[PDB]
């Protein structure tokens, strides 16, 4: 057998298109940053750069300031030399196809991140974590950036659009649908992650048909989707497009090379929903940082790199007895005792380690 | 004050009765985060005003809105 073409038709979003209609999503502190994206978006899918704990890059070989090991305060935990070098390495892979930037709403200097992302070369700017309504204020300077908004309601949807109208006489250029299987941080309140009414079958109707109301606009839908099954299934209930990362994390290319140790061990009920500096709930793997806090043997919590809004300045962090920014940062660097990891939920469904081509291929062949 | 309860009263569907400046639109008149910011965005249109979210987030009870719209 050999390699076959794809009945899958290209997604136009912006002023780009992509071959396949699949967004890579971004996976914060130094998953997916060029080596993935790059090779991603070489493959023809969207390649999203994590703009999140740039500073760590390279075990911080672009920060001005080191406090207590960690990179200090926004301006470094953001830095803008290392993300300028993240999308550089992934431009020599991927040259000119899209690529996207992922940037979390909650994170302090939102708007010069958003920029640097901008300068950077991100064709689309992909922001969750919030309600991000005042996303476009800062890439006024940048008109052929696309602007995506994560959402997990037609409500959201309907609020966005008009308060983006409102203030920057602009629309999003596409919306993704984030359910409640998906990586990272999740966009419902505990309880409400359970429920059969907002699983992703039952949402993405929903979101699609408000978003007709706005001149269809372009929706992506996000968490559990494995495998072309998933996709077609996704794109059958009107979705335009769909984003995955937990297929992702199980490639080679991933940035952070632990997680191509620690997936295919990885046990369904050793996922857990935990809380977060955030504000949201976070699925994470029972492992790191989380096992310190069971045994009562976690790091002194410091903030040191101030990197969320919501958190007030470890407040948050304290309470919850771990810092997100030094967590992910530790896993980036290999640190399996004290490091934070994300999955999705069918992360356990992970046993071999593929390449990126190799899983590009498999979700679009026919 | 008697505008300000109007249109609190009709965007949460909530009595004129129940909006005193004391009562919180989370907890007392029973809305959720962006029943919020759909009242929000009613109120800087009916008084032509424009509440950032920078100063929103601070408000919780429909007094801090009267409040504001004030000065
Ligand atoms: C390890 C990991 C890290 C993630 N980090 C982010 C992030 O920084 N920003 C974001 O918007 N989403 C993040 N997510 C969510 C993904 O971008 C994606 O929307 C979601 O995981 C898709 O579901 P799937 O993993 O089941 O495909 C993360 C997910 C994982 C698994
Ligand atoms: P409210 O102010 O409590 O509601 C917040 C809402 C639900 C509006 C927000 O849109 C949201 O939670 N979005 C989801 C962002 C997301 O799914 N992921 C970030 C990934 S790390
Ligand atoms: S203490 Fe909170 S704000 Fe400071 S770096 Fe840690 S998670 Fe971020």
């Amino acid at each position: 057998h050999h390699h076959m073409v794809s009945t899958l038709k290209p997604l136009k979003i912006g002023k780009h298109t992509i071959k396949f209609p699949i967004f890579q999503g971004g996976m914060g502190v130094g998953i997916s940053w060029d080596e993935l994206a790059g090779n991603v978006a070489k493959e023809g899918a969207l390649g999203v750069i994590s703009a999140v704990g740039t500073g760590y890059y390279k075990n911080m070989r672009f920060v001005e300031r080191i406090v207590a090991k960690k990179p200090f305060e926004a301006l470094n935990f953001y830095s803008k030399k290392a993300l300028n070098e993240i999308f550089a390495n992934a431009r020599k892979i991927c040259g000119n196809n899209p690529l996207g930037a992922n940037i979390l709403y909650a994170i302090n200097d939102y708007g010069r991140v958003l920029r640097d992302s901008c300068e950077a070369g991100a064709n689309i700017i992909i922001t969750g974590a919030g309600l991000p309504t005042n996303m476009p204020e800062f890439a006024k300077d940048f008109s052929d950036v696309a602007l995506i908004p994560i959402i997990s309601s037609a409500k959201a949807l309907k609020i966005l659009c008009k308060r983006w109208s409102d203030r920057y006489k602009r629309i999003p250029d596409a919306f993704i649908v984030e359910g409640p299987l998906s990586g990272g941080h999740q966009g419902f309140k505990y309880e409400d992650c359970f429920k059969e009414e907002f699983r992703l079958e039952n949402l993405v109707p929903k979101v699609v048909e408000a978003s007709k109301e706005w001149g269809n606009i372009p929706i992506i839908a996000a968490g559990g989707i494995w495998d072309r099954k998933d996709i077609d299934t996704m794109l059958s209930l009107g979705a335009s497009g769909v984003q995955m990362a937990t297929r992702f994390l199980g490639t080679k290319e991933c940035d952070a090379k632990v997680y191509a140790d620690l997936l295919p061990t990885l046990k369904k009920e050793d996922i857990l929903l935990i809380k977060s500096p955030v504000g949201y709930p976070a699925r994470a793997i029972n492992t790191g940082v989380i096992k310190r806090i069971e045994e009562g043997n976690a790091p002194k919590i410091a903030c040191v790199s101030n990197c969320v809004a919501p958190c007030n300045r470890g407040e948050e962090a304290k309470k919850v007895g771990y810092c997100i920014a030094d967590g992910l940062g530790r896993s980036y660097l290999g640190n399996r005792e004290e490091g934070l990891y994300f999955t999705g939920a069918n992360g356990y469904r992970v046993d071999k380690i593929i390449s990126v081509h190799e899983l590009i291929k498999e979700l679009t062949e026919g | 004050f008697e505008d300000i309860q109007a249109v609190i009263a009709e965007q949460l569907n909530v009595d004129a009765a129940q909006v005193t400046p004391e009562a919180e639109f989370v907890k007392d008149l029973g809305a959720d985060s962006l029943d919020v910011v759909e009242l929000i965005m009613a109120l800087e249109e009916k008084f032509g005003i424009e509440i950032p979210d920078e100063q929103a987030e601070k408000i919780v009870n429909v007094g801090d809105v009267v409040k504001y719209i004030e000065d």
